RNA sequence: ACUGGUACGGACAAUAUCUAGCGAGGCUGUCUGAUCAGGCAUUGCGUAAGCAGUAGAGUAGCCGUUACGAUCUGCUGAGA
């Protein structure tokens, strides 16, 4: 359970980076099993990891 | 300071009505306030339908 | 479900500790009548380490949480 | 790799004697049972351990 | 002195 | 010059959690024409079929105040939560609930 | 009329506690409804205190 | 297209201690889309919310009259 390599990969595959990502805290084994990048975009499109939206603030 | 401003001070409440210048003068002064409560009570009730509904 | 007056509990505390105490307390709490709740941790730090109101509603089944209520 | 006089001198989990607060205390790390840095400039400090 | 309260009434 | 807009709210209304009168009833009486509310001077007109409503401008009327309206709808019916007003073709929109585990 | 009245403002004030609960202090990033997914139970209690089959 | 400077009338302006381990109510600014409610600015420096009145500086409809609305009174020595 060590997911820092994951959350740096979907920051980068996503490129949103590592402030905006959010991996599922009940699939902690599905992603830690995601070493590669294209792994990272299978649990993007699963749903698994999901990028965060940009903060609703008046300009 | 001006003590009749201060709602607090005997000055303002004999200069505005509040005291005798005594249980039956306040219950004077505070007559209709059951209607008022009544009507407010009744404008709220039928201009939330939805919440009624969702009481029931 | 019980009442937690956390004015007294967290009175003469530095005001840059308030709100990290006042879990200690409630926790202490449910040890006084009987694992806390995020929601709950998010009601006391609701509004930073000078947060904590007054009175608080909490249900103790142990486990805390927050309830809603109009007042306390 | 533990203090000498700690476990020397050894419910005390959950709660040589110079500057005690009244004297006893709870050593856990007893009862569960060489280094170099600079300071003060130049000066040589060696700090030991005492198995 | 004080009079009559909302309370007591 | 007219433009339509189509709303398509079969999928909550045959779960029974929607009624497509109600929603007719709000645009009409939430519209806004020109900054006023209820200034419909035949410029706007919403018509309800049991399964399509159907908004029919020649007024300045957007896809986004739409469904700015819808949504307003659903969060005063508290259902903002679980039913979504998404888009299929240009100008063509519906009512699809969110994803639910079974 | 006057408990209904009572009840409609506890309501209110239910529910602008409730408004103030969730919203947060500083904003930060949103997770939107489309991309997270809800279990059934809550939907069906929420239908069923909703007032809907 | 609906920008401004003008002369005028009235107020400003410079830390030590023990333990586990190691070890020689109001105001100014600002932010929550606006009220209500709060956060921050090293306490920054006594009549609640809501609503009503036909009273109400002013915005907006006609040559008795839509709508909005600062401020004032009442609910209220109330509320905390």
């Amino acid at each position: 359970a060590n997911l820092r390599t994951q959350k740096r990969l979907a920051a980068s595959v996503v490129g949103v980076g590592k402030r905006k990502v959010w991996l599922d805290p009940n699939e902690t084994s599905e992603i830690a099993q995601a070493n590669s990048r294209n792994a990272i975009r299978k649990l993007v499109k699963n749903g698994t990891i999901v990028k965060k939206a940009v903060t609703v603030h008046s300009k | 300071r001006n003590p009749r401003k201060l709602k607090w001070t005997k000055a303002f409440r004999k200069a505005a009505g509040k005291e005798l210048a005594e249980r039956a003068f306040y219950k004077n002064r505070m007559r209709g306030n059951k209607e008022k409560d009544f009507l407010r009570d009744k404008k709220l009730v039928e201009s939330n339908p939805e919440l009624l509904r969702i009481r029931e | 479900e019980y009442t937690i007056n956390l004015h007294k509990r967290l009175h003469g505390v530095s005001f840059k500790k308030r709100a990290p105490r006042a879990v200690k307390e409630i926790k202490k709490f449910a040890k006084l009548h009987m694992r806390l709740a995020p929601e709950l941790n998010q009601a006391i730090w609701k509004r930073g380490v000078k947060g904590v109101e007054y009175r608080l509603r909490l249900r103790i089944s142990s486990y805390v949480e927050p309830v809603l209520v109009a007042s306390a | 790799r533990v203090s000498f006089k700690n476990t020397r001198e050894t419910q005390v989990l959950d709660h040589f004697n110079s500057s005690i607060g009244r004297k006893a205390r709870w050593p856990a790390k007893s009862v569960k049972f060489r280094r170099r840095t600079y300071r003060a400039h130049g000066r040589i400090n060696k700090y030991e351990s005492s198995p | 002195f004080m009079g009559t309260l909302k309370k007591d009434l | 010059i007219a433009k339509t807009f189509t709303v398509d709210v079969s999928s909550p209304t045959e779960n029974g959690v929607f009624d497509p009168a109600s929603y007719a009833k709000y645009l009409i009486d939430h519209i806004k024409v020109e900054g006023a509310v209820g200034n419909l001077g035949n410029a706007v007109t919403v018509t309800e079929d049991g399964t399509v409503v159907t908004v029919v401008s020649t007024a300045k009327f957007s896809g986004k105040y739409l469904k700015y309206l819808t949504k307003k709808y659903l969060k005063k019916n508290q259902l903002r939560d679980w039913i979504r007003f998404v888009s299929t073709k240009t100008n063509e929109y519906r009512l699809a609930f969110y994803q639910v585990t079974p | 009329i006057k408990e209904k009245a009572a009840w409609i403002r506890n309501r209110q004030k239910t529910m602008i506690a409730e408004a103030r609960n969730r919203k947060s202090l500083k904003n930060k990033a949103i997770m939107p409804r489309s991309k997270l997914t809800k279990s059934f139970g809550k939907m069906e209690e929420h239908m069923s205190t909703l007032g809907h089959d």
